[PDB]
C-alpha cells in the first residue's frame, strides 16, 4: 500500500534467462508526477504497474482463461529491475513457451513494448 | 466535523509556503471526513530541492510520510496542482496517468498546460471513504 | 568487444543497498541510434557508459576525504550492449563515492 | 582492391531496400580495404519492425551480426543516415553521441534535423585500418 516514485527497466529474454541469452526487447519507464520513459505507452504502463501494489507477480494475476497453449518447451523470460514505489526491486519470471507468456500476461500494458 | 485531523510540517519547504497552504485549503474545502492542519510533530512533512525525478511523495497513503517538491518541475508545471496532487497521495489516492486534466490524480499526464488543482467528484468520494472510520 | 543497444536504470541508495533502504536518486538511460532517458545529460551518459567496454567497475577511476562511516551504494541494472546486467558497489561514505566516480557523466543525475 | 568482401542480407527489410542500397554505396565509395556484397549466404542481415528502443545493431564489429531498422524512428530521422550509421557498427565503429552532424557515428545525438549520411575522413580511415589485416 506504500506509494513512491518508480524508475524501472523491463526486458523479454529468449530462454531461461542465462547470462548469454538474447534480449529480444527492453524498455525503460519512470513514474513520478509525470509518466515517461522509452515505453511506447507510459501513461497506460505506469497505471498497470501501480495496480500490482508492489507485488510484480500480480502482472500474472489475470491470465487468458480460453487461450489453449501447446505443452512444448521454448522458454521465454520477462524481467523487471529498478526502483518500485521508492524501493529497489528485482523480479523475473520464465514461461514454458511464448504462448504461455502471451496467455499469462494477457496484454498487460507493462509488457506492451 | 472531521473524523481525523492530519498535521503537516511545511517548514522544510520555504519556497513553497503559498502552494502548500493552497493545497490544504483546496482539500479542506473538498472533503469532510479528514482535515489538514499545519504544525510541528507532524504526521507528514514537505521538503524541497533538486531531483532529476521531479516532485514525488513517499507515503503509506494514510497521512504519514513526506512530499518532495522539485524546483525545475514547479517552474514548468503549475505549483498548486503539483502540491495538491502530491497531498492526494498522503490522503490515500493513487495516480491515474491516463486521466484528463479534470482528474487531479492524473498529475503531469495531461501535460504542462493543465492547471486544475481541484479533485473531481470520484476523488472527493474516495478520500471520504478512506477517512470514514479514521 | 561486442556492440548492442543499452537500456539501464541507475540508482544511489542510502546505506548498504538493502531492500528497506531509501533511494536518494534514480534515473533511466537508453542508448541505440539515439541517446535518451530521464537522465539530465543522455549523450554524455551513454558515451561514458560505452567507455567502460562492458565492465561497470571501470566507472571507478581514482581532495582528501575525512574518515566517517555513512555508507552509500551506486547500482546499475538493465541491458548493456544487448546483454542483461546487474552491478552495485558500496562506499564507506559520500566523499569516498565522489572521489572514486570523479564526475563520471553516468552518475551526474 | 579490398582485403575482405562482407556479404549482407537485406531480404528481411523490404521497406528499406533503397536506404540499404544507399548505405552500401556510401561505404563502398568511402573505404577501400572492405566492400559490401549485395546478398547471398550473408555475414550480417537487415531486419525491420517496431522496437521502443528504435533502430540498433547487434554485432561483433567485424562484419557479423544484424541491424534492426524501426518504422517510427525512420519516419522522424533520415532513413539513409540511420542505415549508414548502423552499417558503421558492423564495420567496427563505436557511437560518439556527443559528436556533431559531420560525424556519422554521432547517430541521433545532433537531433532529427541532421541528414548527413557520409562518414568523415577520420571514421573512413579507422574502418580502413580495422580491415587492413582483419
Ligand atoms: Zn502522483
Ligand atoms: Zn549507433
Amino acid at each position: 500500500s506504500a506509494h513512491g516514485p518508480s524508475a524501472m527497466v523491463f526486458t523479454v529474454i529468449q530462454g531461461s534467462g542465462e547470462p548469454t541469452d538474447t534480449v529480444l526487447r527492453a524498455t525503460t519507464l519512470s513514474c513520478a508526477y509525470t509518466a515517461e520513459g522509452t515505453h511506447p505507452a507510459p501513461r497506460a504502463a505506469c497505471d498497470a504497474l501501480n495496480a500490482t501494489d508492489g507485488e510484480l507477480n500480480r502482472l500474472l494475476a489475470a491470465p487468458d482463461p480460453s487461450l489453449v497453449c501447446p505443452m512444448y518447451f521454448d522458454p521465454v523470460t520477462v524481467t523487471a529491475d529498478g526502483v518500485l514505489n521508492g524501493r529497489r526491486v528485482a523480479w523475473k519470471h520464465t514461461f514454458s513457451n511464448t504462448c504461455v507468456m502471451s496467455a499469462n500476461l494477457n496484454s498487460n500494458p507493462v509488457y506492451a513494448f | 466535523g472531521p473524523m481525523v485531523t492530519v498535521t503537516y510540517d511545511p517548514s522544510n519547504a520555504p519556497s513553497f509556503q503559498q502552494e502548500i497552504a493552497n493545497a490544504a485549503q483546496i482539500w479542506n474545502s473538498s472533503v469532510r471526513n479528514v482535515q489538514l492542519r499545519a504544525g510541528g510533530n507532524a504526521d507528514f512533512s514537505y521538503y524541497e530541492g533538486n531531483d532529476s525525478r521531479g516532485s514525488y511523495a513517499q507515503t503509506d497513503g494514510h497521512g504519514r510520510g513526506y512530499i518532495f517538491l522539485d524546483y525545475q518541475q514547479n517552474q514548468q508545471y503549475d505549483s498548486t496542482r503539483v502540491t495538491a496532487h502530491e497531498t492526494g497521495h498522503v490522503l490515500g489516492l493513487p495516480d491515474h496517468y491516463q486521466g484528463p486534466c479534470s482528474e487531479l490524480m492524473s498529475g503531469g499526464g495531461p501535460g504542462p498546460s493543465c492547471t486544475n488543482p481541484y479533485p473531481n467528484a470520484q476523488e472527493r468520494s474516495r478520500v471520504n471513504a478512506l477517512w470514514a472510520n479514521g
